[PDB]
């Protein structure tokens, strides 16, 4: 497998390394007909993230490994982070990156100005795919808005809190409400938003999902450094939600479980 | 009477410097008439020297022709940003030893309030000398400090050793760290306009105690330019050319045995 | 202990 | 779970808003739990731990609407108990915010409800859970007496206390700050290894068996606790006062455009 990125397409795959790291502690790399994908689980599996790069989103992408079968491999996460820990000196100093297959060692080197030349050589298992099908539109409820409206809507909470609840109210209201499991009580905080703050909202009243925001701001994240809609896609209490983003050249879509 | 008297009208010409050494909790000054020199060291490999010349003092009078005392460069350091780390407001500075068994005296003023230090002295001990001499000097590298202050600042610390290769031929220039994730490889080549300098007659491979190579970083970031240097028997040295607030030049120095 | 030998091409 | 009591009241000027955020944002900073005083005309924030803080609010100075009601009406006061720090969350909000709605609710269970009205409308809702104080425990949460200091002096700028007070705090735990009536005060730590001494000068002094002018009033205290004061003062104020009572407490009068501040530390030994 080889795979080169340029320009600003290198940051937007340190930012998804960085969104992705946010919800497991394995990187999952198979590199498909239609692209490059990013995977990664949580360590209960009751979340999953996969970032899908097109073929085109690469200066240089080839799939196949000459004299190989075709990857399929993980990587600590930890680990793979490293390599793009910094955003803001990917975009000042790196020009070009490129991911590639040595049979021994995942072979990451970053092109950097004035010639300088970064190499990472890292270990990796040779594992199972992670490929795991989720179509939002069995969803029977869903909502689109711009992911800086939805990172203002989630402002208010606190950093550390950990489910929030997402529903559906009078007057086609949207609400955010912090969710708490029961001797001291804790601060209730509640995000009222109107439905002018959304693109789409096709979602009964009374609905309501509860979810991990910690794995929520993950994605999020992403999709607000890049300027770009977020989809949540749910059915009823207990059931997954589906959250996905689409650009040009690249898909994301997070799956959380939704609490009973 | 005093042995020494030192005085700044700005306490940042000194306790900046003396940051960029910071890695012990004492450390041996040494007061001449070319200026102040404290040296730290740690596990009998690694040493730093800040080199404080006698021209970077509004007043600077030393009488023996050479005043050593051992301190507490945390507690220094803590006194001489007394009055904040981040201030036209300036702070004058006034530094006073009287001699042995004496503690070192300091006068800090700013806007009219007087902070006054008295900071115990204890016995010097052997300052180790690295011999390190040009003559020896195998490979000499001189680097913009800039293109290289944040790439340095993240090499794998899990790495046990930092792999320094120079060489007349490539890569020229390696940093290399071995950590759990695997193999990371840093390299410059020759014809890099970061590149003001390169003396390379001999392809060498020193391996260094990263752990104690890290604190250099301090010295990196207030560097405009570093020159990086081997001997015969691999031993390191790292000069940081530091420009003050004043434009003035003094120099902090790292040297490390090889591992 | 001797003072700083600049190696800078100074 | 009944109270015959309540409380609504209302900001809409940006100014007081920003302000009434800065103190919550003080006080959780001071301690983390905190008694709310409610009367007709005053907001009062209260700790009594061992230091003590009593602040002070005029209510027509913030709010443009305002009504309480105690459970009777000979003592017309609500006496409430919260977290400070979700206080702050919440006002976190408000700072530039567009209206700012606080109203005694019991929904679930008594809370101090924050409505902010944020303009895209979006309006956040913070319950905050309080604990109401009966009316028998009133008598611990009055204004403290304040004692005759030995010396009172004006304070130097509490920026310029601040950076000194917390680089000697990681040298010593225990400071001297002594005062006299001739605009002098120092700040002292001392240990073993070393000595340091801040000296002020021209500060002067409010007026009014006289003593020396030189003679020097001084008190042992945790340095900690001067630090937490002195940081929870992000700004400087129009009136500091340092109420000095020998080797027994040392008491921080400020009083910053309308809020009042009263903070004491107790001799260390």
């Amino acid at each position: 497998m080889k795979c080169l990125v340029t320009g600003g397409n290198v940051k937007v795959l340190g930012k998804a390394v960085h969104s992705l790291s946010r919800i497991g502690d394995e990187l999952y790399l198979e590199p498909l007909e239609d692209g490059l994908s990013l995977r990664t689980v949580n360590s209960s599996r009751s979340a999953y993230a996969c970032f899908l790069f097109a073929p085109l989103f690469f200066q240089q992408y080839q799939a196949a490994t000459p004299g190989q079968d075709l990857l399929r491999c993980k990587i600590l996460m930890k680990s793979f982070l490293s390599v793009f820990r910094s955003l803001a000196m990917l975009e000042k100093t790196v020009e070009k990156c490129c991911i590639s297959l040595n049979s021994s060692r995942l072979v990451v080197q970053l092109h950097c100005k004035f010639g300088v030349r970064k190499t990472h050589n890292l270990s990796f298992q040779d594992c199972e795919s992670l490929q795991a099908v989720f179509d939002p539109a069995s969803c029977p409820h869903m909502l689109r808005a711009p992911a800086r409206v939805l990172g203002e809507a989630v402002l208010p909470f606190s950093p550390a809190l950990a489910e929030v609840t997402l529903g559906i109210g009078r007057g086609r209201r949207v609400i955010l409400r912090s969710y708490h499991e029961e001797t001291a009580k804790a601060m209730v905080t509640e995000m009222c938003l109107g439905e002018e703050d959304f693109q789409q909202l096709q979602a009964q009243e009374g609905v309501a999902i509860t979810f991990c925001l910690k794995e929520f701001r993950g994605l999020l994240s992403f999709a607000e450094s890049a300027n770009l809609n977020l989809s949540i896609h749910f059915d009823a209490p207990g059931r997954p939600a589906i959250f996905t983003i689409k650009d040009s050249l690249l898909d994301g879509h997070f799956v959380l479980a939704t609490l009973s | 009477q005093y042995s020494l008297v030192a005085s700044l009208d700005n306490v940042r010409n000194l306790s900046t410097i003396l940051k960029a050494i910071h890695f012990r909790e004492h450390a041996t000054c040494f007061a001449t008439k070319n200026g102040i020199k404290v040296t730290v060291e740690n596990a009998k490999c690694v040493q730093a020297n800040a080199f404080i010349q006698a021209g970077i003092f509004q007043e600077f009078k030393v009488q023996e022709e050479s005043v050593t005392f051992r301190i507490n460069l945390t507690v220094l350091l803590d006194c001489l940003s007394i009055f904040g780390s981040s201030p036209g407001t300036l702070t004058a500075l006034r530094m006073c030893y009287q001699g042995y068994g004496y503690p070192l005296m300091l006068f800090l003023e700013e806007g009219g309030v007087v902070t006054v230090c008295k900071i115990n002295t204890q016995e010097p001990e052997e300052t180790l000398d690295f011999d390190f001499c040009s003559t020896n000097v195998i490979n000499k590298i001189i680097l913009q400090s800039e293109g290289l202050r944040e790439a340095f600042s993240e090499l794998d610390m899990t790495s046990e050793v930092l792999q320094i290769t120079m060489s007349p031929d490539k890569p020229y220039f390696r940093l290399s760290t071995f950590g759990n994730a695997g193999s990371s490889h840093l390299d410059y080549p020759k014809d890099s306009d970061l590149m003001e300098a390169f003396h390379c007659n001999q392809t060498q491979v020193n391996r260094y105690k990263i752990s104690l190579l890290k604190p250099s970083t301090k010295a990196l970031v207030l560097s405009c330019k570093v020159s990086i240097r081997t001997d015969n028997r691999g031993f390191l040295s790292l000069q940081y050319m530091i420009r003050n607030e004043d434009g003035q030049i003094c120099f902090v120095e790292y040297y490390c045995c090889p591992d | 202990t001797d003072w700083v030998d600049p190696s800078f091409d100074d | 779970h009944h109270h015959h009591h309540k409380f609504r009241a209302k900001i809409v000027d940006g100014a007081c808003l920003n302000h009434f955020t800065r103190i919550s944002n003080m006080i959780a900073k001071l301690a983390k739990t905190c008694t709310l005083r409610i009367s007709p005309d005053k907001l009062n924030f209260i700790l009594c731990d061992g230091v003590s803080m009593w602040c002070e609010l005029e209510q027509e100075n913030f709010f443009n609407e305002f009504q309480m009601e105690g459970v009777s009406a000979e003592n017309n006061e609500i006496y409430l108990e919260l977290t400070s720090e979700n206080l702050s969350r919440a006002l976190k909000t408000a700072q530039n915010a567009r209206a700012l709605k606080i109203k005694l609710t019991n929904k679930h269970f008594p809370c101090l409800t924050v409505s902010v009205e944020l303009l895209s409308s979006r309006i956040v809702t913070h319950d905050i859970p309080i604990k109401v104080i009966p009316r028998k425990l009133w008598k611990d949460l009055q204004e403290p007496v304040v004692p005759d200091p030995d010396v009172s002096i004006y304070l130097p700028v509490l920026k310029t206390m601040k950076s000194v007070v917390e680089k000697m705090k990681n040298i010593s735990n225990h400071l001297v700050i002594e005062a006299n009536l001739d605009g002098e005060l120092n700040l002292k730590i001392e240990t073993e290894l070393v000595c340091v001494t801040t000296h002020f000068k021209d500060l002067g002094n409010p007026p009014l068996e006289d003593r020396n002018v030189e003679h020097m009033a001084e008190v042992h205290i945790d340095i900690r606790k001067l630090l937490q004061f002195l940081a929870g003062q992000q700004v400087n104020p129009t009136k500091a006062l340092c109420n000095i009572v020998n080797n027994k407490m040392v008491h921080f009068d400020l009083l910053h455009e309308d809020v009042s501040l009263q903070y004491f530390i107790p001799a260390l030994s």
